[PDB]
Parts: structure tokens; C-alpha cells; sequence
RNA sequence: GCCCUGAAAAUGGAUGGCGCUCAAGCGUGUUACCUAUACUCUACCGUCAGGGUUGAUGCCCUGACGAGUAGGCAGG
RNA sequence: AAAUAUGUAAGAAGUCCUUGUUACUUAAUUGAACGUGGACAUUUGAAUGAAGAGCUUUUAGUGGGCCAUUUUUGGUAAGC
RNA sequence: GGAAUACUGCCAGCUGGGACUGAGGACUGCGACGUAAGUCAAGGAUGCUGGCAUAAUGGUUAUAUGCCGCCCGUCUUGAAA
RNA sequence: GAAAUUGUUGAAAGGGAAGGGCAUUUGAUCAGACA
């Protein structure tokens, strides 16, 4: 009883030390994986140009959506789709895998939400500061990798950065890894929406619709 | 009992995600990419500056 | 403001404790709430909720019901658990021995297990013997044979029993009950 | 907004019947690349059988002015929609850069004819090579030799609410 | 005095309160309205395979 | 006064298609129907017996009975806040086999056989369709195709 | 296009008022700012829920939620 | 001959092999039903969500409505 | 021909000023910094110093100022009417 | 020996009602904490 605690203790202290350096190994491999991914696209664009061709980027697989409209006076079809994407509240936001199946859920929902393509720096800053998990209902703040590993470990993903990697890459467990994240409750943009009147397309005078790369500047003022 | 924001509070930034240490120490928030000389051919700029 | 997808502040439709004030019932609960919580023993859970049930939900199990259950293959030696009262049944003759765990036993039912060589056990006694509920058969009465259930779903062409204070011909037998006077139900 | 000039190139989606479909380009004036791509489609759908569903945008590249410090005379050809109908116009704008001129093109068409952005198609913008190919008197004014003019009645915006001397406009 | 005649207003909203249900699907459905011949026959066919399965 | 009849408002609905009139070809009489089949109800205005009421036109359901000239069909009709089960007696000219099931059955064969050629080689299955994925990176060339630049067009009257 | 004419009603009077003319007007563009019981974070009340643990209507941990006539229930 | 609306389907209550039952039906041991025994569960055969699903009893109040967008009928029109 | 700069974007880069908040109450957790012993900004504020020790804070109340507030009750699609 | 309602006395306020809410000033007043 007096000795066997140092048994169970020194045990976990080593299995912690082990899980730690695994994350330290993985996160290093993700850093290289991104750094080379972006770097290839840049040169591939250069190469096309030198060849007198045009490199067309692949369409984005990943889209972030925040609901910018109030909860009153919504048509019933969009009201469903809005719930089915878990944005029931103003400024709240989630991630969407981009397929034709959810592409039409962005068409129907368009006047009530602003969406675009989030950058790594966004997804990171989202998950660290506003990242919360779903554990038996209750909304759990993600402050310790064990919390992730507990729920998402069966998929891999023992680290908050494995979550962040799973998200930004889409890939195999995106459905589950994403649905684990509690919808991000964002504040209103600090510095404003930059347009007088929100509900009009981004093409038209801003706020609502697909602003593509510009979603990032937005979310980071809200977040 | 308190949410702490890893993007401040370095204790936490290290608590999640080591390699924060490595990142900072190796910089690579910076890190100049290598230097290549590819020039866009001809037709590209012919059409770029076209009417 | 939120657009809720479900009714807020909606309480679970299940009983959290029995509506009785019977202090011994409370004790039996206090036992099985401990039992259910600290053991795996799915048996304990079921009995826990069973103790909460309302009289209409605890229909008597007769002594013949227990007997025919023991005739299942390999069941002969299990000990029956009935959360509720057990009743005597004259209609059977040869009754086996075994053991029964119940809230209440009627006189006839007690004498009919005992005179068969069996034993009468309360649920706390059953608890000490089967803390995990080992080798138990759980029995429930036929709650849907109640009189009032005759009248539920009353309707045209529904075949149910009308609510009636008196019975016979000339009591709601005529117009609408027969092809010859108007229509038929 | 504050404008930029974009090159937008695109093409039909390729089919097994026809890989390598013909490419088309537009110079589009926009504030950002999202509007630009839309306005590519907007005219393309006027000129050709495509929806941005059946096409894709091959390349989008900004276009920076060739000589940003050289004052040039621009001809501008426009189709716009009045209240009672639709009209073609030629105006001249003397400015430093193609974007600079398209910016004040939209101000003019808004101010003089009350024509919002949605009404106006920019048909062509072309620097005027040779002086006295300039037709419009309100440019030709500034093309004269040794052009000097004063700026009379000068209003000095005041810092504090009260001033201690009767002000002067003199310059 | 004249008063409103008919309108469908709100009826969908009330509908979806508890509503739209489903058909309540079951295996071995109601045979109501099946051909009475082949019902008579299907009785003895089922009786036959049950007798045979007990004979083993 | 108001008129709601059994065939009320079926003028166009029960009209026969342009230039397909008169006798019903023999294929519709040679089809064979089994309990549990899925059928498409489209009434045939040249055959007045065994006729569906206009509501069920276009509706598809399962056949629960088979008789001499007809099939019974089961349709779920919503009335009020729930569906009610309806059983329809329809003559075989008003009925057709649903082609939707037919694609599904054919994919289960295809799925079973895919899983076999995979298990025989001991490799990954993935029999569930994925929706269209966004797209992949391309390099389009300029050889033979020089981008031909376009301009908006002046207003012109053509009248 | 803006401006003028076309343009006549009854107490005294309303771009909300004052007043405003390279506007404090009209068209359009760019920012900065003001502030809702709304969004974001914390504290507190309550409601529901999940979990732990031998004033048992108990003690504890955790999350979410809070409009309301007619009306139903509940604790007082 | 659209748009928006709308029916059905996307499996374990499935699929395949084998071969039992019957007074139905066939010229016919043919079919139609309902079965025994054997095989296939990784991705258990689109997406999204799901904070749970299903089920019963019983009873209040209401059964003057009115407004906005769009569709739209009568009327010159109406705060009809 | 070689630069620079704008623009846009990124940094697990460093730093100055202000505001509100300090829930919790032995210990347990995840960590960081150290060769080390230890240390820490790491599962919620502590240290140091001053004044007062009473109408001073505060409560009550009357008045004054700023902004705001139609008369309830009922029928009603609609009531300050 | 309550209320409506009234006399006197004492404090206060009042340029076409009065009365209400949030907040502080002022005046009046008053509880709470140490030997
Ligand atoms: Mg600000
Ligand atoms: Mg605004
Ligand atoms: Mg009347
Ligand atoms: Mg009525
Ligand atoms: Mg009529
Ligand atoms: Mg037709
Ligand atoms: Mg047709
Ligand atoms: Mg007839
Ligand atoms: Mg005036
Ligand atoms: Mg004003
Ligand atoms: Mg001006
Ligand atoms: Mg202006
Ligand atoms: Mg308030
Ligand atoms: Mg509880
Ligand atoms: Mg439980
Ligand atoms: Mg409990
Ligand atoms: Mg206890
Ligand atoms: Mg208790
Ligand atoms: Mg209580
Ligand atoms: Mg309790
Ligand atoms: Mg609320
Ligand atoms: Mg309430
Ligand atoms: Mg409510
Ligand atoms: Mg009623
Ligand atoms: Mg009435
Ligand atoms: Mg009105
Ligand atoms: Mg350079
Ligand atoms: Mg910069
Ligand atoms: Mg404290
Ligand atoms: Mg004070
Ligand atoms: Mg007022
Ligand atoms: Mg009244
Ligand atoms: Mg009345
Ligand atoms: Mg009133
Ligand atoms: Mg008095
Ligand atoms: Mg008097
Ligand atoms: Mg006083
Ligand atoms: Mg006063
Ligand atoms: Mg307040």
C-alpha cells in the first residue's frame, strides 16, 4: 500500500513521458507536412508559368461557416439546414467538409451565414482559444491532450494538434473529429463588419455569402 | 475552474503541444525559403499585358 | 437568443423514487440504489426501477405463473424474483419447490410455496444471497389485462369496450351496432 | 470600392468529348478577387454558353499599371442603363493609372447620370496615344503649353473653434 | 355578419409540433384483404412445415 | 355550387399522351407482379376499371396481394399529423414496376461481387458511394490555346 | 441628370425640431466613431440533465438552458 | 415544356447456396407462398445532424383572428 | 540589368499604456525551468504600505439634476382612447 | 379606537396637474464591526 503507489505513479509518469514525446514526434511531422505542401504548390505555380501553362489549384475541401443572422423570421427550409450544421445562435460557427452533398447546404443557407476557406493559422487559433469538446452532451474545454485522446483516441488523434491536423486535411476521421468540436461561440467582429449593412452578398456589399480567403480576417476579429 | 488561453500563458502553450519549444527555438515563424530563378515564358506575359 | 432544437427544461419522464411513503419500501430502495451503483449486475438496476413502480405497473404474479416459468429448460433451479406481490392459484395442482423473492406474499401463496417445500424470501434476503443477482428469474405480471384497458382506444370499428354503467340488450345495442338499425360500428 | 484591375482566365469544364476547351480572358475591374471572378462569369454568361457550374476559373492575376507616374489621357467607352433605357457613351479621363481612371469613371456616371455600379458595363479603356486625338474639351484644356492657373479664395480649415483674427483667403 | 370561410394558415405549423410520425413498419404485416384462396391454402402449408419440423 | 367528384380536376391528369391512344400494347399484360414488389401507379384513362383515385397518381408503393386482373398495392397517405396505411386495388394497366429498386438490387450484386474479389485478394472494401468531391489540381496548357480575351458589348437595337 | 413650369382648400405648423446652399442637399467611394434586454468572457439565482458519495426532501462534481395572454402542472 | 414544390428507394426485416411443407396453381416437381441447414458483419453498403428512441392514458384553453413579402380572385378603387 | 517599396498573409517574435474581474479554499491533475537541491506566471490573488475606526463607507428617506414612464380593470384583430 | 377625511404644529417642494423608474448630489436619519 505504501510502496505500490510509487509503482502506479512512476508507471504513469513514464507513460506520460512516452505519450508526450509521441506528440512531440507527430507535431514535428505535421509542421514538415504543411511546410512542404504549401511550398510545392508555390513552385508548381512557378513551373506552370515557366512552361507557359496555368496551374489551377484544387478546389477547397474545407470550409468554415459562422451564422451572422438572428434566429427570428427564418424560412423553414434554411432553418433546418442551419440546425443540421449546428449553428442555432448568432455568430456561432462550425466546419464543413466540402462535397456536393453539403455544397447545397451552403446554397440554401447563404443569406444567413458568412463562410470561407480557413487558414491553418485560423484553425489553430480557433481550436486553442475557443476549442471545446462534446463529452456525454456537456461542453468540455480542451485544456489537456488527455481529454482529446480519451474521446478521439480510438481514431488516432491523441493531441489537440492531431485534431487540428485532422480538420485542415479533412481525411479519414474528419466526420467524427469535427463533430467532437463544440460549435465555436464567437464574439462580434472587433473592428466591425466593415460594411454598413450586413445582409447582402459579400460580392454586393459584404457580410453573407462565400468570401473565400476573406473568412479568415473576419473570424480572427471575432475570435 | 479557469479556461486558460494557450495563445497567451506560455505554461499552457507548452502543456499542450511541446515542439512549441522547438518551433520558437528554431524560429521558423521566419525561415526564408530557398531562392529559385524560374522565369515565366513569353506567352504568359504576352497575354498578361494584352488588351 | 437561441433557436432550440428541443424543449428546454424538459424533465425525464421516469420515476426517480417510488411515490410511496412506506418506510420499509424506502429502505429496500436505499439498499438497491447502493447495490445498483456499486455493482455491475444489470439485475440490480432493473429491480431498482421496479421498486419505483406504481400499483398499476406491479400486477400480481400468480403462483402458477412461477410454476410454468420454472418449466423452461434449465430454469428449474433458478430463484424467481417478483418485485410486487405474488398470488395463490388453485388451478394448478403439482407445484415445484424452488424459492421466491417478493415484496409481499398472500396467505395462500405463502402456504403454497412452503407446503411444496420451497421458501419465502424478501428482497433484502435475496440481496444477501445474490448480490450480483446470480441465478435469478425475474417475473412480471400481465399489466395489460386490467379492466380499464378494455376501454382504451375506443372508436368506430376499433372493437373496444364502451364505457357503460349497465349491460344487456337495449343498452347501447341498437343504432350503429347492427346493420339492421342504421350502420354497424 | 478602391479599384484594382484583374486578369481573369477561364474555360469550359473538360469533357471526354472535348478535353482542352478554349480559354477566354477578361480584364475585370474590381475591388477584390471574389467580385472579379463573379464579374468574369457575369459577362461570360452574356457572351457564351457557360455557367460557373459548368466552367472553372483557370487563372486570376492582378495587373499593375505600366507607368504609374506617367500622366495619361484615357478614352473610356461605356454601356450603362438610364431609367428610361440603355445607352453607350464615350468619355475621357486624364489620370495617372488605368485604375485611377476607372475609379473616377464610376464617380462620374454616378454623379452625372445617376447610374450605379450594377448598371454600367465598361466596354474599353484605352490610353490616348497622340494628343489632339483627344476629342473632349474638358481634357484638352490641360494639354496646352506652359499651363499655369491659380487657386483663388483659399479656405484654411481651422483647428480650434475660435480664431483671434479675421481670416484671409489670399494664397 | 360575414366571418372567415376557410384558410390553411398555421395548420402545417401545428402539424409538425408532434407530427409527421412514420408508417410504423412491422415484419409479418396485416394479411387483411389478401386473397381468401391462398389464405385457406397457406393455413395448411404452414401447418405442414411445423408438423414436419417437430417430427425432427 | 361547389363540385368535388371522384374524377374532379383530372382533365389533363387522365388524358392520354399525344399520339399514344387507343389499344394498350401487350407488354403491360405480360408483366408479372409479386408480393413485395415496388410499383409506379399511373392511371390509364382508356381503362376505366381498376382505376386509382387521382390522389395516388404518381405515387409509388408495394404490392400486398395478387389477383386475376389486378394487384393490391400499399400506399402510405398522410392525413393529419400522421400517415395512414392505404391498400389499393388496381388493374395492371395502371401499374408499372419501379425502376429505382432495380438500380439498387443491381448494386447489391455488384457490391457482393466487389467484396468477393476483394476478400479473395484480402484487400479493402469501400462499397458505400461517396458524393462528388471538390476537384483536383490541374495544369492546363497554352500550346494551341492562347487565351482569347473578351469584352462586354455595346448596346444595340436589333428591331 | 439635378433644377424650373405643370402643382387649387379650409385653426397656425412641421425633412421630428432648429437650421443648412463648394450643404447639414442629390449620386457614389473610403475610413473612424456612437450604441440594444443581441453576440463573447466572469460572477450570482433558478431550471433541466449527467456523475460521484455512507438536513435523505441529504452532501458533492460537471454541462446546458431562462420570452409569454388563454391554459396545465409544481413549490411555497 | 421548366423553376419551386412532390412519390419511392439507398440492405441483417439484406444477399447467395442447399432443399422441406401445401387441399392453391401448373400438361409437369411447374410456380406461388412459408420454412430447415450452410456461407458473407472492417467501410453494417451516400451526406449532415441526433442534445435519445418508442409507446400509453388523461384533461385545460381555443374554435371572432389580424399583418408583411411573393403567388392571387372580385372591384375604378379602398386603412375593401 | 540588380535592387527597394507598397499590398496581402504568417510568426508556438519581443515589448509600452488602460479597463473590468480575483469565482475557488489542506493535499491530489497536466506541466515548465533547472546538473543538481530546488524553483514556477503550471487545476481561480497574493505581497507591501497608508488613512478612518465613524454616519466615513453603507441603508433608509425627502429634495434636486439627467434621461425615461399615458389609467387601471374588461371585451377585443386592435384600448391611453 | 384602524381607514377615508380634518384642525394645529414641525420639516420640505412647487413658471399650465400629480404620482413612477434608473442613477448620484444635498439634507435628514439609522443599522452593522473591535475591548
Ligand atoms: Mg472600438
Ligand atoms: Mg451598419
Ligand atoms: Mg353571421
Ligand atoms: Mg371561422
Ligand atoms: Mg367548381
Ligand atoms: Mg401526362
Ligand atoms: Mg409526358
Ligand atoms: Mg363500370
Ligand atoms: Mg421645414
Ligand atoms: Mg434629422
Ligand atoms: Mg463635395
Ligand atoms: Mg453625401
Ligand atoms: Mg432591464
Ligand atoms: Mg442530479
Ligand atoms: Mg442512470
Ligand atoms: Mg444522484
Ligand atoms: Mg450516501
Ligand atoms: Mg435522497
Ligand atoms: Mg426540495
Ligand atoms: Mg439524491
Ligand atoms: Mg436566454
Ligand atoms: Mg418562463
Ligand atoms: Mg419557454
Ligand atoms: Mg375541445
Ligand atoms: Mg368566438
Ligand atoms: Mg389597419
Ligand atoms: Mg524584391
Ligand atoms: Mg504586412
Ligand atoms: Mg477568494
Ligand atoms: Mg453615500
Ligand atoms: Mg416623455
Ligand atoms: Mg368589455
Ligand atoms: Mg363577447
Ligand atoms: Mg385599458
Ligand atoms: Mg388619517
Ligand atoms: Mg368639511
Ligand atoms: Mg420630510
Ligand atoms: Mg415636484
Ligand atoms: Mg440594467
Amino acid at each position: 500500500t505504501a510502496e505500490q503507489v510509487a509503482a502506479e505513479r512512476a508507471a504513469r509518469k513514464a507513460a506520460n513521458k512516452e505519450k508526450r514525446a509521441i506528440i512531440l514526434e507527430r507535431n514535428a511531422a505535421y509542421q514538415k507536412e504543411y511546410e512542404t505542401a504549401e511550398r510545392n504548390i508555390i513552385q508548381a505555380k512557378r513551373d506552370a508559368k515557366a512552361a507557359g501553362s496555368y496551374y489551377v489549384e484544387a478546389q477547397h475541401k474545407l470550409v468554415f461557416v459562422v451564422r451572422i443572422k438572428g434566429i427570428n423570421k427564418i424560412p423553414p427550409k434554411p432553418r433546418k439546414v442551419l440546425q443540421l450544421l449546428r449553428l442555432t445562435r448568432i455568430n456561432s460557427g462550425t466546419f464543413v467538409k466540402v462535397t456536393k452533398a453539403t455544397l447545397e447546404l451552403l446554397k440554401l443557407i447563404e443569406p444567413y451565414v458568412a463562410y470561407g476557406y480557413p487558414s491553418y493559422s485560423t484553425i489553430r487559433q480557433l481550436v486553442y482559444k475557443r476549442g471545446f469538446g462534446k463529452i456525454n452532451k456537456q461542453r468540455v474545454p480542451l485544456s489537456d491532450n488527455a481529454i482529446i485522446e480519451a474521446n478521439l483516441g480510438k481514431y488516432g488523434i491523441l493531441s489537440i494538434d492531431d485534431l487540428i491536423h485532422e480538420i485542415i486535411t479533412v481525411g479519414p476521421h474528419f466526420k467524427q473529429a469535427n463533430n467532437f468540436l463544440w460549435p465555436f461561440k464567437l464574439s462580434n467582429p472587433s473592428g466591425g463588419w466593415g460594411v454598413p449593412r450586413k445582409f447582402k452578398h459579400f460580392i454586393q456589399g459584404g457580410s453573407f455569402g462565400n468570401r473565400e480567403e476573406f473568412i479568415n480576417k473576419l473570424v480572427k476579429s471575432m475570435n | 475552474v479557469l479556461k486558460k488561453n494557450p495563445l497567451k500563458n506560455k505554461q499552457v502553450l507548452l502543456r499542450l503541444n511541446p515542439y512549441a519549444k522547438v518551433f520558437a527555438a528554431e524560429k521558423l515563424g521566419s525561415k526564408k525559403a530557398e531562392k529559385t530563378g524560374t522565369k515565366p515564358a513569353a506567352v504568359f506575359t504576352e497575354t498578361l499585358k494584352h488588351d | 437568443g437561441i433557436d432550440h432544437t428541443s424543449k428546454q427544461h424538459k424533465r425525464s419522464g421516469h420515476r426517480t423514487a417510488p411515490k410511496s411513503d412506506n418506510v420499509y419500501l424506502k429502505l429496500l430502495v436505499k439498499l438497491y440504489t447502493f447495490l445498483a451503483r456499486r455493482t455491475d449486475a444489470p439485475f440490480n438496476k432493473v429491480v431498482l426501477k421496479a421498486l419505483f413502480l406504481s400499483k398499476i405497473n406491479r400486477p400480481p404474479v400468480s403462483v402458477s405463473r412461477i410454476a410454468r416459468a420454472l418449466k423452461q429448460e434449465g430454469a428449474a433451479n433458478k430463484t424467481v424474483v417478483v418485485v410486487g406481490t405474488v398470488t395463490d392459484d388453485a388451478r394448478i395442482f403439482e407445484f415445484p419447490k424452488t424459492t421466491v423473492a417478493a415484496l409481499r406474499f398472500t396467505a395462500g401463496a405463502r402456504a403454497k410455496i412452503v407446503k411444496a417445500g420451497g421458501e419465502c424470501i424478501t428482497l433484502d434476503q435475496l440481496a444477501v444471497r445474490a448480490p450480483k443477482g446470480q441465478n435469478t428469474l425475474i417475473l412480471r405480471g400481465p399489466r395489460n389485462s386490467r379492466e380499464a384497458v378494455r376501454h382504451f382506444g375506443m372508436g368506430p370499428h376499433k372493437g373496444k369496450a364502451p364505457r357503460i354503467l349497465s349491460t344487456g340488450r337495449k343498452f347501447e345495442r341498437a343504432r350503429g351496432r347492427r346493420r339492421s338499425k342504421g350502420f354497424k360500428v | 470600392a478602391h479599384f484594382k484591375e484583374y486578369q481573369v482566365i477561364g474555360r469550359r469544364l473538360p469533357t471526354e468529348s472535348v478535353p482542352e476547351p478554349k480559354l477566354f480572358r477578361m480584364r475585370i475591374f474590381a475591388s477584390n478577387e471574389v467580385i472579379a471572378k463573379s464579374r468574369y462569369w457575369y459577362f461570360l454568361q452574356k457572351l457564351h454558353k457557360v455557367k460557373k457550374a459548368s466552367g472553372e476559373i483557370v487563372s486570376i492575376n492582378q495587373i499593375n499599371e505600366a507607368h504609374p507616374t506617367k500622366v495619361k489621357n484615357f478614352g473610356v467607352w461605356v454601356r450603362y442603363d438610364s431609367r428610361s433605357g440603355t445607352h453607350n457613351m464615350y468619355k475621357e479621363i486624364r489620370d495617372v493609372s488605368r485604375v485611377a481612371a476607372v475609379e473616377t469613371l464610376y464617380q462620374d456616371m454616378a454623379a452625372r447620370h445617376r447610374a450605379r455600379f450594377r448598371s454600367i458595363h465598361i466596354l474599353k479603356v484605352a490610353e490616348i496615344e497622340k494628343t489632339a486625338d483627344v476629342k473632349r474639351q474638358y481634357v484638352k484644356q490641360f494639354l496646352t503649353k506652359d499651363l499655369k492657373f491659380p487657386l483663388p479664395h483659399r479656405v484654411q480649415k481651422s483647428t480650434k473653434t475660435f480664431s483671434y483674427k479675421r481670416p484671409s483667403t489670399f494664397y | 355578419a360575414k366571418s372567415k370561410n376557410h384558410t390553411a394558415h398555421n395548420q402545417t405549423r401545428k402539424a409538425h409540433r408532434n407530427g409527421i410520425k412514420k408508417p410504423k413498419t412491422y415484419k409479418y404485416p396485416s394479411l387483411k384483404g389478401v386473397d381468401p384462396k391462398f389464405r385457406r391454402n397457406h393455413k395448411h402449408a404452414l401447418h405442414g412445415t411445423a408438423k414436419a419440423l417437430a417430427a425432427a | 355550387g361547389k363540385s368535388h367528384g371522384y374524377r374532379s380536376r383530372t382533365r389533363y391528369m387522365f388524358q392520354r399522351d399525344f399520339r399514344k391512344h387507343g389499344a394498350v400494347h401487350l407488354s403491360t399484360y405480360l408483366k408479372v407482379y409479386k408480393v413485395g414488389d415496388i410499383v409506379d401507379i399511373k392511371a390509364n384513362g382508356s381503362i376505366q376499371k381498376g382505376m386509382p383515385h387521382k390522389f395516388y397518381q404518381g405515387k409509388t408503393g408495394v404490392v400486398y396481394n395478387v389477383t386475376k386482373s389486378s394487384v393490391g398495392v400499399i400506399i402510405n397517405k398522410m392525413v393529419g399529423n400522421r400517415y395512414l396505411e392505404k391498400r389499393l386495388n388496381l388493374r395492371v394497366e395502371h401499374i408499372k414496376h419501379s425502376k429505382c429498386r432495380q438500380e439498387f438490387l443491381e448494386r447489391v450484386k455488384a457490391n457482393a461481387a466487389k467484396r468477393a474479389e476483394a476478400k479473395a485478394q484480402g484487400v479493402a472494401v469501400q462499397l458505400k458511394r461517396q458524393p462528388a468531391q471538390p476537384r483536383e489540381s490541374r495544369i492546363v496548357s497554352t500550346e494551341g490555346n492562347v487565351p482569347q480575351t473578351l469584352a462586354p458589348v455595346p448596346y444595340e437595337t436589333f428591331i
